[PDB]
């Protein structure tokens, strides 16, 4: 099943995932009812107020200092992954390899120099950290300081900016704390699902509060469905991951609302598709489920990053994405140290993902 | 007329339902995306999650669709919650209802046919589990409002009154006959 076929198609195909759908609330369903007061439809659902159980988070069974290497995994891995990667970006799969950290690539790089995937991670844990909640209008300043004058840069400068993203900074440049843009299809790129690790980690205690924090980060530039979906469900794959669970555990299927094309990824179609079959294009969907077929065929986090960065075309994303996922799998202690060395700002990145994780609050109760 | 104007005659008369809508539904958006509600007012954000409970829904879906009467407070609860939906941004993608159609209605919905509800129209971004019929909605009309909800769970997306849809798309599967709806603005 080919993920860029029309929705029309792929919703019934997907009626054989009708089970990975959370049911209708009692009200839900009444608002559906063609007549409310005559209902039609079962009646056995729960209150709106409720917790459903989807978002009862597990609790973690591993050890804290297991999750805080998982932890810093994931956002270390990001750069990892976003550093490799760049060396291909744009380029013909199989062209060329790229199996170390060596930098070049479009932009020229140093090894070790991260781009845009990073800067914005970093943007979006510094103002975790500062304002101890997602506080869409400081995101934004940080991501303007980044975009106008180079802060948070492997670099000084700002040199890699996606064009959705920068029509978003443009736009919120113009018009202030309360724009939204970006809804359109065409505008469902990377941007957000690669600066995803802060968000799963701040809030690795709270399920729901991955969910809402997820989505929003999106919609600080990308307010497209699929982008701010996919933020969802890697968001929930990064916490499942963090807390200890096993990557079966974790690429397993999901009771979660989802747009068709994200579910058909939550319900593991990749699992089944040979690499000509994988794009790694700068489409949202495309990216997220590389990232997810290049973890589900390797074993390590040396060969998940090599496999990603490999499938060219928007490499850097595929790779930035995977090495958030597969370094909340194997843990930072797992990244090879050779990497960790040539990596710009290695410490500090590693020392905002601790940091976010032990401001983590705890669930809501 | 002022959203507190507008129920008040349907609850007790000591209590303001209105403030009450409006704190939870702050609340609940504080947590959920905070910034999404600095675009609404009291009245805008309160009507909104109005429309998600039992009794201000029961109240206001079956007058704006005729089978109890319009009044002119349930009209200017209607306007308080399209003013609030007319702020947020555009959901742009596919969006389910599913549901059970007398027959008469059903045989309505054809292909090339055109479709025109008085009432609001409830959707949600996610696969419908329940319904003869799963209608899919496309447009851009529709706005995502989980974020008035306490556990921001069941993507509603919510389409104002007498918004016109052509109906483009129709099979049945299994056993459930699929519609698709495409908002013509």
């Amino acid at each position: 099943i080919d993920l860029r076929e029309d929705t029309w198609t792929l919703q019934l195909y997907a009626q054989r995932y009708k089970g990975l759908s959370p049911k209708n609330s009692r009200e839900l369903q009444l608002r559906m009812e063609y007549d409310p007061l005559k209902p039609n439809l079962p009646t056995s659902g729960e209150e709106q107020n409720s917790k459903p159980e989807w978002l009862n988070t597990p609790p973690c069974l591993i050890p804290e200092s297991e999750s805080l290497d998982k932890a810093k995994g994931a956002l270390v891995g990001l750069a990892i992954g976003d550093a490799i990667g760049t060396t291909l970006e744009f380029l013909p799969r199989d062209k060329l390899h790229v199996n170390d950290m060596v930098g070049g690539g479009p932009f020229r790089l140093q090894p070790g120099e991260w781009t845009d995937d990073t800067s914005m991670a970093l943007c979006l844990a510094e103002s975790y950290i500062s304002a101890g909640r997602l506080d869409i209008t400081l995101f934004r300043e940080k991501l303007v300081r980044w975009y106008r004058h180079g802060e948070n840069s492997s670099n000084g400068r700002c040199f890699d900016i996606g064009n959705t993203t920068r029509n978003a900074l443009e736009q919120y440049l113009k018009h202030g704390a309360s724009w939204f843009g970006n809804t359109e299809p065409e505008t469902a790129g990377n941007a957000a699902i690669i600066r995803q690790a802060p968000t799963s980690i701040f809030r690795r205690k709270s399920l729901q509060r991955t969910f809402a924090d997820s989505d929003s980060q999106s919609m600080a530039t990308h307010c497209a469905p699929e982008s701010m979906a996919s933020c969802q469900f890697l968001g929930f794959i990064l916490n499942y991951l963090i807390n200890g669970s096993s990557r079966e555990k974790a690429f397993s299927p999901h009771v979660m609302p989802l747009p068709v094309r994200v579910l058909l990824i939550n319900a593991g179609e990749y699992k089944e598709k040979k690499r000509d079959e994988i794009r790694s294009s700068g489409y949202v969907i495309d990216t997220l489920e590389a990232a997810m077929w290049a973890v589900w065929n390797t074993d390590n986090f040396h060969d998940a990053i090599l496999l990603a960065a490999n499938l060219g075309d928007d490499a850097d994303s595929v790779a930035a994405t995977t090495g958030q996922i597969a370094g909340a799998l194997y843990g930072y202690s797992n990244i090879p140290k050779p990497w960790l060395d040539k990596l710009v700002q290695q410490e500090r990145i590693s020392n905002l993902a601790e940091q976010l994780f032990y401001m983590a609050p705890e669930e809501d109760f | 007329h002022h959203h507190s104007q507008d129920p008040e005659n349907l609850y007790f008369q000591g209590q303001e339902q209105a403030k009450v809508w409006t704190q939870t539904a702050r609340a609940n958006a504080e947590k959920n995306n905070a910034q999404l509600s600095t675009l609404l007012t009291d009245d805008q954000i309160g009507a909104i999650y109005g429309y998600t409970t039992n009794e201000g829904y029961t109240a206001l879906n079956p007058a704006l669709r005729g089978q109890t009467p319009l009044t002119p407070e349930l009209e200017a609860f209607t306007g308080h919650v399209t003013d609030g939906l007319n702020k947020l941004p555009a959901y742009n993608g596919e969006t389910y209802r599913g549901t059970t159609l007398p027959a008469h209605i059903l045989e309505q919905n054809q292909i090339g046919g055109t479709v025109s509800d008085g009432g609001f129209m409830s959707t949600s971004a996610k696969t419908p589990f329940d319904g003869d019929v799963s209608i899919s909605v496309r447009g851009n009309s529709g706005k995502q409002i989980d974020f008035l909800s306490k556990y921001k769970n069941e993507a509603e997306v919510l389409y104002p009154p007498n918004t016109r849809f052509e109906v483009i798309n129709r099979i049945e599967q299994n056993g459930t006959t699929h519609l698709l709806y495409r908002e013509i603005p």
